[PDB]
């Protein structure tokens, strides 16, 4: 129902600008005023700026000589400006839809901002499987290796999502112009070797999908 | 307004203006189909028997721990803000669960309510202003930011709610009798019929100890009850059927 | 500028107890008829979302544990009781003055017994030895606290150069930890010696975490 | 609105005597074959009631209504519409309003604000007459109301005859307490001149708990024309002011009142 995931952006190179569209669908444009943050570069969130109700823009100590809100009544979208952008600013941006007292009541998946001129690596995608001497105790742990990829952002999971209490993702290291990613699950017996089972991994950043069965 | 199709919000009420009818108020109480029943001042079952100038059902709705806001004696921002009742309100509060009736698919955030206003409201007072108001001494000249909050905020629906956080259809019965004419009454009960026996009687317009007969007595309809030469007692109209 | 100093940086309560979660500001009060700012909750998983507005009113689909107040400059969060579902990162909104910056972010974690790591190693596929990699994980999870120090030990010499580990923080249902440890070799590399261990030191474990493997274990 | 009518003749306010009207049932209590002493607003008997006319001379003035009045109406074509009571007739307190177009009897309490002239107005009555009204220049809006009637769906006889008067209509207009009783009779007449030399006990017609100060009214009338330039057709109708004198109330043996005595 209410979407405000971010698109637009192809190549953030540093000390260089490129603008960010953010969808607006489950209310109109004109009666809230999206609020924008960034993923916490070290300590917790971290406030970039908030647009009017079609009036003037405020921005943070930080932000508000580096990055400007462009609001879009013609096309219904809102545009968001960066500007002399260095390698500290990676991070994910986010859009939400206003509360009542400047509140972010909901939040949208946004986008993967990376600063950095380095080319697209796909990833490589191949699965943890145990060995024929591994050992096991009625229950078999299995993984997925998803490592040397770039630009963020990247999806995993197992079959398309179907288990979702014994499935952990682990957080994506941020390496010099790559990323490394795995993750982990616990299933019975009976659902490994005995029945197939695929990890699903996406790369949106790449438009590449590698299915690998374990 | 207790099955209306829709209820609208805590300050944008539908005000239904009762008068020159009657209604049965104990009906509803030991319907055990409402969740609270609570009158202020006097009991439902008393106020059942006794008419009132006017009486205006407000139906709005609010969550289980704001109902203790809407009453007299007690503050709180739905209370001072978007419905301020007085004091002295001798009233009713009706309010049952709403989950099953006005939730939809995703959540129904169409209800909104004011956080803030920039005085509070007198007793019986709607408001139905969106202005955006400034917080210090800086405004912002029309649209929201920079410190200038909208005054609506938005009302969370969701089917797996809290007994406090789940929103109850509220039917504010405001009673009020002055010495204007009581228009509102309630109904009473049941009539019975014996005659030839001294018994009393309570009819439409008159009561007291006499024997019930039948007769060729003729009677204007047009009028309750007779009186003889000397102003006593006389045949009198059936209150049923002439 | 606001700088809205969240303290603690992390909790460490039980089960059952009442978590503090302190938001302290300095500009400013007296906005319309309150000065309360906004609590947010965000897990490891999913971005933050919105429990409490001005952190003494209500909102639905979040549980009723959630609650708080707070003095013109000293904010508080009040979770009671402390579920097992309630492990994620929790932050406070300036509202009531530009910028609307945010804290720091407490940690609020589920306070469980120590537990030792599990140990299980993943040698690479035909697929990567066919075409020249060799990455090796070892995946220790379901631990705490989260004091751990995993170290590859290739037995001809220990390997400090390709190790790299991936912490997870506490979930917000599981409330063990979990760290994917990951070793990037080649053929020749992990040709070159027979037998190749994961070792580890765990604070709560005494004995250390050994598990050796051979190379044609596959 | 605001158009007042150039066809009304200038004419002093003549009046006539009234010989016993003006009685009514002061209550609900019946009574048969008895002389029933009681202190109600009555009209006096004998006395002076004002004669006012509805023809191409048309009277529609502002009159008190401090005590009590009393109306009849001898009409042959049907004019009367409805009558106006508040205290100074406009949209500053409530104004009770009573209309009958015809169709429904309307009865409703706002804050009326009442035209330089109310009246109703039938097109083309000379030639394919149809009767029918179409002109609703009453009042111009309305605002805060607090009592609201609509009688069931009738049709009234909209026939302009012309010959002697044929319906004698009579009403009565008081306060209790703020519980206004409204008296009705209806009989057909032979009648030439003003009011007839007779007697007629009115009865109840409703009882409206409306509770408001009324201290002025005006009475409705339709016009006719094939809004300045609008004639009525042939009617009449009469003002008496009551006062509170005790009456005796001659009951027959059916229960009717078919006399009354002055004070």
């Amino acid at each position: 129902q209410v979407q405000l995931k971010q698109s637009g952006p192809s190549l953030v190179q540093p000390s260089q600008s490129l603008s960010i569209t953010c969808t607006v669908s489950g209310f109109s444009l004109t009666s809230y005023g999206v609020h924008w943050v960034r993923q916490s570069p070290g300590k917790g969130l971290e406030w970039l700026g908030v647009m009017w109700r079609g009036g003037n823009t405020d921005y943070n100590a930080a932000f508000m000589s580096r990055l400007s809100i462009t609001k879009d009544n013609s096309k219904s979208q809102v545009f968001f400006k960066m500007n002399s952008l260095q390698t500290d600013d990676t991070a994910i941006y986010y859009c939400a839809k206003n509360g009542g007292a400047h509140a972010m009541d909901f939040w949208g998946q946004g986008t993967s901002v990376t600063v950095s001129s380095a080319k697209t690596t796909p990833p490589s995608v191949y699965p943890l499987a145990p060995g024929s001497a591994a050992q096991t105790n009625s229950m078999v742990t299995l993984g997925c290796l998803v490592k040397g990829y770039f630009p963020e952002p990247v999806t995993v999971t197992w079959n398309s999502g179907s288990l979702s209490s014994g499935v952990h993702t682990f957080p994506a290291v941020l390496q010099s112009d790559l990323y490394t990613l795995s993750s982990s699950v616990t299933v019975p017996s009976s659902t490994w070797p005995s029945e197939t089972v695929t990890c699903n991994v996406a790369h949106p950043a790449s438009s590449t999908k590698v299915d690998k069965k374990i | 307004v207790f099955n209306a199709t829709r209820f609208a919000s805590v300050y944008a009420w539908n005000r239904k203006r009762i008068s020159n009818c009657v209604a049965d108020y104990s009906v509803l109480y030991n319907s055990a189909s409402f969740s609270t029943f609570k009158c202020y001042g006097v009991s439902p079952t008393k106020l059942n028997d006794l008419c009132f100038t006017n009486v205006y059902a407000d139906s709005f709705v609010i969550r289980g721990d704001e109902v203790r806001q809407i009453a007299p004696g007690q503050t709180g921002k739905i209370a001072d803000y978007n419905y301020k009742l007085p004091d002295d309100f001798t009233g009713c509060v009706i309010a049952w669960n709403s989950n099953n009736l006005d939730s939809k698919v995703g959540g129904n955030y169409n209800y909104l309510y004011r956080l803030f206003r920039k005085s509070n409201l007198k007793p019986f007072e709607r408001d139905i202003s969106t202005e955006i108001y400034q917080a210090g001494s800086t405004p912002c000249n029309g649209v929201e930011g920079f410190n200038c909050y909208f005054p609506l905020q938005s009302y969370g629906f969701q089917p797996t709610n809290g007994v406090g956080y789940q929103p109850y259809r509220v039917v504010v019965l405001s009673f009020e009798l002055l010495h204007a004419p009581a228009t509102v009454c309630g109904p009473k009960k049941s009539t019975n019929l014996v005659k030839n026996k001294c018994v009393n009687f309570n009819f439409n317009g008159l009561t007291g100890t006499g024997v019930l007969t039948e007769s060729n007595k003729k009677f204007l309809p047009f009028q309750q009850f007779g009186r003889d030469i000397a102003d006593t007692t006389d045949a009198v109209r059936d209150p049923q059927t002439l | 500028n606001i700088v809205l100093t969240q303290s603690p940086a992390s909790l460490a309560v039980s089960l059952g107890q009442r978590a503090t979660i302190s938001c302290r500001a300095s500009e400013s009060v007296d906005s319309y008829g309150n000065s309360f700012l906004h609590w947010y909750q965000q897990k490891p998983g999913q971005p933050p979302k919105l429990l409490i507005y001005l952190a003494s009113n209500l909102e639905s689909g979040v549980p009723a544990r959630f609650s708080g107040s707070g003095s013109r400059t000293d904010f508080t969060l009040t979770i009671d009781p402390v579920e097992a579902d309630d492990a994620a990162t929790y932050y406070c909104q300036q509202n009531n003055e530009d910028p609307f910056t945010f804290g720091s972010g407490t940690k609020l974690e589920i306070k469980r017994a120590d537990a030792a790591p599990t140990v299980s190693i993943f040698p690479p596929s035909s697929e990567q030895l066919t075409s020249g990699g060799a990455s090796v994980v070892c995946f220790l999870n379901n631990f705490y606290p989260k004091d751990i120090n995993v170290k590859w030990k290739i037995d001809g010499s220990e390997r400090q150069n390709g190790v790299l580990n991936s912490w997870t923080d506490q979930d917000s249902k599981d409330s063990t930890y979990s760290m994917s440890s990951t070793l990037t070799l080649t053929k020749d590399e992990y040709e070159r010696h027979n037998s190749y261990t994961c070792e580890a030191t765990h604070k709560t474990s005494t004995s250390p975490i050994v598990k050796s493997f051979n190379r044609n274990e596959c | 609105q605001c158009v007042n009518l150039t066809t009304r003749t200038q004419l002093p306010p003549a009046y006539t005597n009234s010989f016993t009207r003006g009685v009514y049932y002061p209550d609900k209590v019946f009574r048969s074959s008895v002389l029933h002493s009681t202190q109600d607003l009555f009209l006096p008997f004998f006395s002076n009631v004002t004669w006012f006319h509805a023809i191409h001379r048309f009277d529609n003035p502002v009159l008190p209504f401090n005590d009590g009045v009393y109306f009849a109406s001898t009409e042959k074509s049907n004019i009367i519409r409805g009558w106006i009571f508040g205290t100074t007739l406009d949209s500053k307190t409530q104004s009770l309003l009573i209309v009958n177009n015809a169709t429904n009897v309307v009865i409703k309490v706002c804050e009326f604000q009442f035209c330089n002239d109310p009246f109703l107005g039938v097109y083309y009555h000379k030639n394919n007459k149809s009767w029918m009204e179409s002109e609703f220049r009453v009042y111009s809006s309305a605002n805060n109301c607090t009592f609201e009637y609509v009688s069931q769906p009738f049709l009234m006889d909209l026939e302009g005859k012309q010959g002697n008067f044929k319906n004698l209509r009579e009403f009565v207009f008081k306060n209790i307490d703020g519980y206004f009783k409204i008296y009705s009779k209806h009989t057909p007449i032979n009648l030439v001149r003003d009011l007839p030399q007779g007697f007629s006990a009115l009865e109840p017609l409703v009882d409206l708990p409306i509770g408001i100060n009324i201290t002025r009214f005006q009475t409705l009338l339709a016009l006719h024309r094939s809004s300045s330039g609008w004639t009525a057709g042939a009617a009449a109708y009469y003002v008496g002011y009551l006062q509170p004198r005790t009456f005796l109330l001659k009951y027959n043996e059916n229960g009717t009142i078919t006399d009354a005595v002055d004070c």
